[PDB]
């Protein structure tokens, strides 16, 4: 293994990193709690592409039922922290 | 790092106790038996085949080689 | 304490008494099958100077 | 021989005059001492036999069975100590009395110089087993199981008594020694055919034969743990011992006569091993595995060659020990789960690792892994059958494969995987259960060092 | 996996799931990143053409027909994440997942070690005993008559209340206990 | 229907009792700790110590009543003699034909 114990700060940093490299969103307008449907004007297909990027970034894939009802970076971070059993 | 987490596992105390008890009793009887067998083999054992003297009839336990068998 | 543990531990003696009694009964029953003693063709033997029976 | 019988008889007054909380301790200690006493009989000769008296003799076919019968009682007591905890002293004493009487009947059965005495004790063993099954049984079908077990046996054995008295009327003696030295050929006649059938079917039903094996799953599933142990370990071997003893008079009629039985057993081992694959019950699976092994023993006895007899003896001893261990393991699971179904309690290796190790060893020895005596008997019987006919091996091959399958199936369903979430009353295994498994398994791995000690008189 | 399922899947849920499966299988087909990006954008563009279609019968005609095409070219050996239900490490660590109640069976000599852990566990047990008694009444009053219609549980609504049926969700062993 | 819906006056089915709760180190033998421990000790001593060890040693060192070394020595002496005489090892007939009286056929 030799895997560092990733934390909430690292998860959120990597989430926002992936979202800022998403050129459909200008980086200076997004935020932790910024919605996907309304605050950024993104399509549902864009949301599932975001799910693609998250799955390819964290090395695990989210089930479709949970994925299709994830609309904020904050709740995505919370879900992934629950999956990975993150302490702080 | 002081991230030592608690490992939930079933109680191994009873299994270890049973294994220790079984080993203790088995050794308690086997070690004296092994020592006695070694002493008998080194000191007394290994009789060698001979010819029956004329006019002498051997006893029933005198037809065996190992002293413990005799 | 003697005469007290006996009243509770007396039962233990029974199995060994049965064993020795069975050994004695086996010998006694053996005593009744001596009709061919020192008479088998394979083991006709002349008695020792101080021997009466080949086996008991 | 009385040096063994008299202590077994004295076991009864000792049990009934015991203090209310010292019966188990007294019984186990004296049973182990009697077992130690029984060990003297193992030193057999290459000559005729150990003829103690006119009533009892010993043989290297009888000696291993006697030793196993004596050794089984402490294990049965230790297994029964658990579920009889909330029971009155009188009824526990009655249970121990029944076990002691069963041992005494078996001991007198295995020596039995005369065939009518052998039959009397062979059928006397029936009453204590029936009472144990129908009295200290949990389910409501114990009565039907007891009825099946009684009536299959008696329907098989009633012609045997008529055949025996007829044989004594004609020949003039039922003594084993006289019969062996004065054996004469049986002409191929209808009367001789029916005499052969009457002499054979009584021992065939108790093996049991594939056609007549129905009573066994009922009796094994419904009996308590001690009843299952004594049925699987000793009571099934009575038929094999009887066949090996009585077959001498039967020749040369056995060759023609043996075909219906040889075919039934060679197909029934496959049928029962395949039945084991689709079972929802541990006890039924173990019972069907026992049926398969005893069908192989039937084949070995019917072939009637020296290697056949040695393989049959070794397989009988090994199967007795292995099946007793398997039933003990299933009972340990049942006493925690109270369901006695494999698919309910799962992943027990995570919770009970040492008990999982015991399960693995028991399943391996049931699988006939070399150089265990199970495979010694397996291979001797297989070689004898191959010499009998080069086609039998194919069936034997299937049997071996199927056996391994269900064995590991039973190992995988209950020990591997994920533990059922809801069950929470799985307490750590007691010292008593671990000692029971150790005392079951150590004799097998000790005997594999000295196989000749269980290979019978034709060694 | 965490959320309760629905009584059915809508048309948009089906098209999104088909998009997900097709994109994953195309990524499996296109090993290299640039080729995958080009073909994924080509597929996204093709997909968006029928986006404003309003005919329901036509909508049914779309995607289902695509599903047959997806089944024909579904890359019989797709890429699966190691911990996914088809991955090579799907249930590697299920053998290390020991239940919590097993700690109730430890010998006192074992409980002598780790005393603070067992004190906190006792506090947890007290909290569970009180909270379950509250939760039984809360779920009894909040459940619709005739039995629940969807297997979703309501949250806690009072101050000292806890989520109903929480003990076995909070007390999961771990993802990687050892 | 004024029936009590109870077929008979019955005791409730008791729950299983744990030997570990009221007594750690319970050995699964008895609810009384002293009888428990002594039963464990006697079972272990009379099974593993006495029977499995002393009995195995006794069986291992049993005298040759099967006569295996006797048979080996007999065969050794017999072959030593036969090779020297020029006799052809073991004979085909188990019994000497001169002392067997066949029945004459005259067919
Ligand atoms: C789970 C556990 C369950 C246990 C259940 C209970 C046990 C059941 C079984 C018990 C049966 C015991 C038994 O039957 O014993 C058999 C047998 C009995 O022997 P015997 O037939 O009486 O003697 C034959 C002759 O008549 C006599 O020969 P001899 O007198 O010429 O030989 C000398 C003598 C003594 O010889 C010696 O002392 C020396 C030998 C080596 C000398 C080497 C050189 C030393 C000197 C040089 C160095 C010092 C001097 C120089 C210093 C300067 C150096 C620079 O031999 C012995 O004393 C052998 C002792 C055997 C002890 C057996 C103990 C059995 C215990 C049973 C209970 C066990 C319970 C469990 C606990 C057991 C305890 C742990 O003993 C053995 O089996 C020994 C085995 C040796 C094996 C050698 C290696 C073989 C490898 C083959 C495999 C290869 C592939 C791998
Ligand atoms: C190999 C040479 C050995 C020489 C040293 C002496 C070894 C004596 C061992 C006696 C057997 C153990 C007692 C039986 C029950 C287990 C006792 C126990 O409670 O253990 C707890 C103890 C501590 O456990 P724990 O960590 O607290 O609990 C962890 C969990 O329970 C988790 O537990 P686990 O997963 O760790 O399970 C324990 C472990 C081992 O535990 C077992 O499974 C024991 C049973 C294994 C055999 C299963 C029956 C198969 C038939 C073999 C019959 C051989 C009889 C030979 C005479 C035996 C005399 C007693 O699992 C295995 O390793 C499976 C082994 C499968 C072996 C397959 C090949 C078998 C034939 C090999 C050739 C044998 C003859 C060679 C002749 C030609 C060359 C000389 O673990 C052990 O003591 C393991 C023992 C080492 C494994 C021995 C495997 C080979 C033994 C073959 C029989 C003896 C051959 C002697 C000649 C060798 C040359
Ligand atoms: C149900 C689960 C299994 C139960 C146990 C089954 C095993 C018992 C079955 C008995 C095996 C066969 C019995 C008799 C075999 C004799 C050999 C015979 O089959 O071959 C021919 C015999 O021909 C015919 O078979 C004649 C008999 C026909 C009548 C028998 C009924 C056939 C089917 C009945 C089966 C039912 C069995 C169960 C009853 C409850 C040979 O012709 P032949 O040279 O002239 O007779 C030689 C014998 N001699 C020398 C004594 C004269
Ligand atoms: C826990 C991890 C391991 C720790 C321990 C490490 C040490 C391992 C050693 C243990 C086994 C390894 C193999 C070593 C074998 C050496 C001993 C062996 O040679 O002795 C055997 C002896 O063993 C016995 O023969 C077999 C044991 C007897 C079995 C009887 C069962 C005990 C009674 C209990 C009740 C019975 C229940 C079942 C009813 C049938 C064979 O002896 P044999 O080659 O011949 O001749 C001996 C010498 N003579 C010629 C003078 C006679
Ligand atoms: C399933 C078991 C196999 C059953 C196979 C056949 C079943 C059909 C038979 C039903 C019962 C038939 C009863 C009458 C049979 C008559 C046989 C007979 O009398 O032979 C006796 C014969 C010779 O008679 P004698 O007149 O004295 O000789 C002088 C001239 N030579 O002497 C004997 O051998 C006596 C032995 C008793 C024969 C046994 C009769 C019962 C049938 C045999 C047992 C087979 C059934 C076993 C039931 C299995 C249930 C587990
Ligand atoms: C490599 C394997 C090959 C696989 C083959 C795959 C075949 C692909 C071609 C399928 C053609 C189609 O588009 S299938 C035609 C299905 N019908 C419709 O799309 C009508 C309305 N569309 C929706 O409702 C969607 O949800 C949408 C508006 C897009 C987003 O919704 P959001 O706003 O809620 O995110």
């Amino acid at each position: 293994s030799d895997a560092p114990p990733l934390t909430l700060e690292a998860i959120k940093d990597r989430v926002l990193y992936v979202l800022k490299l998403y050129d459909k969103i200008d980086p200076e307008k997004l935020s932790v709690n910024s919605h996907f449907m309304k605050d950024l004007g993104l399509d549902s297909l864009d949301q599932v592409e975001i799910i693609m990027a998250m799955e390819d970034e964290f090395g695990f894939e989210i089930p479709d039922i949970d994925a299709e009802k994830l609309m904020c970076p904050q709740e995505i971070v919370d879900y992934i922290a629950d999956k990975k059993d993150v302490y702080e | 790092h002081g991230k030592r987490l608690f490992i939930i596992k079933p109680s191994g105390f009873y299994d270890r106790r049973f294994l220790k008890l079984m080993r203790f009793y088995i050794l308690l009887t086997g070690i004296p038996v092994a020592i006695g067998i070694t002493l008998v083999n080194v000191f007394i054992g290994e009789a060698e085949l001979a010819d029956i003297p004329e006019g002498y009839v051997p006893e029933h336990w005198e037809y065996f080689k190992h002293p413990i068998s005799r | 304490n003697v005469l007290q543990i006996v009243r509770d531990h007396w039962v233990h003696i029974l199995v060994p008494v049965g064993f020795v009694f069975g050994c004695y009964l086996d010998r006694r029953s053996d005593e009744k099958l001596t009709a061919f003693r020192n008479k088998s063709l394979l083991f006709k033997r002349e008695l020792r100077p101080n021997e009466e029976v080949t086996w008991k | 021989m009385l040096k063994i019988i008299i202590p077994t008889t004295m076991l009864l007054p000792m049990t009934w005059m015991s203090k209310h909380n010292m019966i188990w301790i007294n019984a186990t200690v004296h049973s182990l001492l009697i077992s130690l006493i029984s060990l003297s009989l193992l030193n057999q000769l290459g000559e005729n036999s150990l003829n103690f008296s006119l009533t009892f003799f010993s043989d290297s076919l009888s000696a291993p069975l006697l030793v196993l019968t004596t050794w089984l009682l402490p294990l049965m007591l230790m297994a029964s100590q658990s579920h009889l905890s909330k029971e009155t002293t009188t009824r526990k004493k009655l249970y121990i009395t029944m076990l002691i009487l069963l041992q005494l009947f078996l001991i007198m059965t295995f020596t039995a110089t005369e065939l009518i005495l052998f039959y009397i004790l062979f059928e006397a063993t029936l009453v204590p087993t029936l009472i144990i099954i129908t009295r200290w049984g949990n389910q409501t079908e114990r009565l039907n199981a007891g009825l099946y077990f009684l009536f299959y046996t008696l329907a098989g054995s009633l012609p045997l008594l008529v055949a025996l008295v007829y044989i004594q009327n004609t020949t003039g003696s039922l003594n084993f020694l006289i019969i062996h030295y004065w054996s004469h050929p049986l002409s191929n006649s209808w009367s001789n055919i029916f005499m052969w059938l009457a002499c054979i079917m009584a021992f065939m039903v108790k093996m049991p034969l594939y056609g007549l094996h129905l009573w066994l799953p009922k009796a094994h599933v419904e009996a308590p743990i001690a009843g299952s142990m004594v049925l699987a370990a000793v009571l099934l071997k009575l038929g094999g011992y009887g066949m090996m003893r009585i077959t001498t008079i039967l020749n040369p009629l056995t060759n023609y006569m043996a075909y219906p039985f040889l075919m039934l057993s060679m197909w029934g081992m496959i049928m029962t091993s395949s039945i084991c694959l689709r079972q929802t019950d541990l006890k039924s699976l173990i019972a069907y595995s026992s049926v398969s092994h005893m069908a192989l023993v039937i084949v070995a006895i019917m072939i009637q060659t020296p290697w056949s007899f040695m393989g049959a003896t070794a397989l009988m001893i090994a199967h007795g020990l292995t099946s007793s261990m398997l039933f003990c393991l299933a009972n340990t699971n049942y006493e925690r789960v109270h369901s006695r179904t494999m698919i309910l309690a799962r992943g027990l290796q995570t919770l009970l690792p040492l008990m999982a190790t015991w399960w693995l060893v028991a399943s391996l020895t049931n699988l006939a892994l070399p150089p265990s005596i199970n495979l010694i008997g397996e291979l001797f019987i297989i070689t004898a059958s191959f010499s009998w006919s080069n086609i039998t091996i194919i069936l034997m091959g299937m049997n071996m494969m199927i056996t391994a399958l269900y064995s590991l199936y039973m190992l995988i369903t209950t020990q591997r995987g994920k533990y059922t979430h809801h069950i929470n009353n799985i307490k750590p295994s007691f010292t008593r259960e671990n000692a029971l498994m150790a005392l079951h398994i150590l004799p097998l791995l000790l005997l594999t060092l000295n196989p000749k000690m269980i290979l019978g008189p034709l060694y | 996996a965490f959320s309760a399922p629905a009584a059915y899947l809508t048309h948009q849920q089906k098209v999104l799931r088909l998009y997900k499966r097709a994109l994953r299988h195309l990524e499996s087909w296109c090993v290299h990143r640039d080729k995958y990006r080009y073909f994924a954008c080509l597929m996204r563009a093709r997909f968006d053409e029928h986006k404003n279609e309003k005919d329901m019968v036509k909508a049914t005609q779309l995607l289902r027909q695509a599903e047959e095409e997806f089944w024909y070219g579904q890359h019989p050996q797709p890429y699966i994440f190691p911990e996914s239900p088809g991955g090579t490490s799907y249930e590697r660590y299920e053998c290390y997942k020991v239940p919590e109640w097993c700690l109730d069976d430890w010998h006192p000599s074992e409980k002598a070690m780790y005393p603070d852990y067992f004190a906190k566990r006792e506090q947890w047990k007290r909290l569970r005993r009180e909270s379950w008694e509250r939760e039984v009444k809360q779920l009894q009053e909040e459940t619709p008559p005739g039995g629940p219609r969807t297997e979703a549980l309501p949250p806690a609504r009072k101050e000292g209340d806890l989520p109903p049926l929480w003990w076995h969700i909070v007390t999961r062993p771990r993802e990687r206990p050892m | 229907p004024p029936e009590p819906t109870i077929r008979l006056q019955e005791d409730p089915d008791p729950e299983d009792e744990n030997l570990y709760e009221k007594n750690p180190d319970s050995h699964g033998y008895d609810k009384d700790p002293i009888v428990d421990l002594w039963n464990m000790r006697v079972v272990f001593f009379f099974g593993f110590s006495i029977v499995l060890v002393l009995g195995s040693t006794f069986v291992a060192y049993l005298p040759d009543y099967r006569m295996q070394e006797w048979a080996r020595r007999e065969a050794e002496r017999l072959v030593k003699y036969r090779e020297a005489n020029g006799l052809p090892l073991m004979e085909s007939n188990c019994f000497d034909p001169n002392k067997i009286q066949l029945p004459e056929d005259e067919d």
